[PDB]
């Protein structure tokens, strides 16, 4: 899964 | 006009300040003025582009829960006024499309928005404004795992913003993106500091949202490291991060659920993963998210009853999605799965699938 980019 | 534009100038200022008490001042600021002058096509579109790129804001510091949400309305008033659109405000409409399409997991449609206002970006003055665009294209060129396209925007985002005072949630977010960017080169020891140092930022300033995806992003790198039980703790403190300070209900809480779920597996804990799966792909299903629920079902597709018809049409299902990059790393787990088991025919299907998304990526 892509990580957190907010 | 002047005199109104320069306020919803302002207002965007403060949006990207993240100062929403500012921002609401601005905002009923303006709407005081518009309800005077209430003269000006283009004056009115420019609001409510500000009323929707305040929105966006809003819902990224408190997602909202069965009403037609404010979001809607708003993108709706502001599709009906394309006609005629020019200079900086054309700017703003296709920017401010792009930033919503993406948050809808709309990709092809954010990228084609983006590029449309990557064309008149000289119009943009503001060295800020243009970093703001520089980190939006950076971010969703790594959800693309486009890393080069990424690091090359991310680069020109984050010099800007630590040229300035109080950038401080993108210069976290900046961080994510370069951090990310590493892992997805498989240099996971280069991108725990940039996570480390977002998750220091993260906490001076107490932001649990940030401070919730630092842990994910760092726990991607023990993952990747195979340090399966940090991996698992990293996830936990993330996922209680964000139910205990008011995102129990943001959808991105859904990657950290799946990366536990995952995780767990990858211990061998079978029931714990199955646990960890319900309950993600519930959350999914009560968050009216298709996508990360599609995910949820992979892994319990893949791990529990080995139902390969079904981890066959969620690949495909992801690639009519645009997302390679979870076609990648979904077909590696089922690869590694049925290699581990000694099933090499099925494990090879799966290896080739992996091989047929990483070349989809390259080719861009």
């Amino acid at each position: 899964r892509r990580g957190h980019t907010a | 006009s002047s005199k109104v534009g320069v306020k919803i100038n302002e207002w965007y200022k403060y949006i990207r300040l993240f100062s929403v008490p500012d921002s609401e001042i601005l905002k009923a600021e303006v709407e005081e003025e518009i309800r005077h002058m209430k003269e000006d096509h283009d004056l009115l579109l420019y609001y409510s582009l500000m009323c929707f790129r305040h929105q966006l804001m809003l819902d990224y510091l408190e997602p909202k829960t069965e009403e037609r949400p404010k979001i809607s309305d708003l993108l709706e008033k502001i599709e009906s006024s394309q006609t005629d659109l020019k200079g900086i405000l054309e700017y703003y409409f296709n920017f401010f499309r792009g930033m919503y399409e993406f948050e809808q997991y709309e990709y092809l449609n954010a990228i084609s928005f983006y590029k449309q206002a990557e064309r008149k970006l000289s119009l943009v003055a503001d060295e800020i404004e243009r970093a703001e665009f520089h980190y939006k294209v950076a971010e969703i060129y790594y959800h693309m795992k486009q890393t080069h396209m990424s690091m090359h925007h991310i680069v020109q985002a984050i010099d800007s913003y630590k040229a300035h005072e109080n950038y401080t949630v993108r210069v976290i977010q900046c961080s994510f993106v370069i951090g990310l960017n590493y892992l997805d080169m498989d240099y996971p020891e280069k991108a725990i500091p940039h996570f480390k140092n977002a998750l220091d930022k993260a906490r001076e300033i107490d932001m649990s949202r940030l401070i919730g995806s630092s842990l994910y992003n760092l726990g991607l790198c023990s993952f990747a490291e195979e340090a399966y039980e940090k991996a698992s703790e990293y996830f936990k403190e993330g996922i209680r991060v964000y139910q205990d300070n008011g995102y129990e209900h943001s959808n991105r809480i859904l990657d950290i659920l799946l990366m536990l779920t995952k995780t767990t597996f990858k211990m061998r804990n079978h029931s714990e993963g199955i646990s960890w799966c319900a309950h993600g792909l519930s959350l999914s299903k009560n968050l009216n998210d298709e996508i990360m629920a599609k995910m949820f079902e992979f892994i319990h597709a893949l791990y529990v009853d080995n139902d390969n018809e079904k981890l066959n049409s969620i690949l495909n299902y992801l690639e009519l999605k645009s997302m390679l990059s979870d076609v990648e790393d979904l077909a590696s787990d089922a690869a590694k799965y049925y290699n581990e088991k000694e099933d090499h025919k099925v494990a090879v299907a799966y290896y080739e699938k992996v091989l047929y998304a990483r070349k989809q990526i390259q080719r861009g």
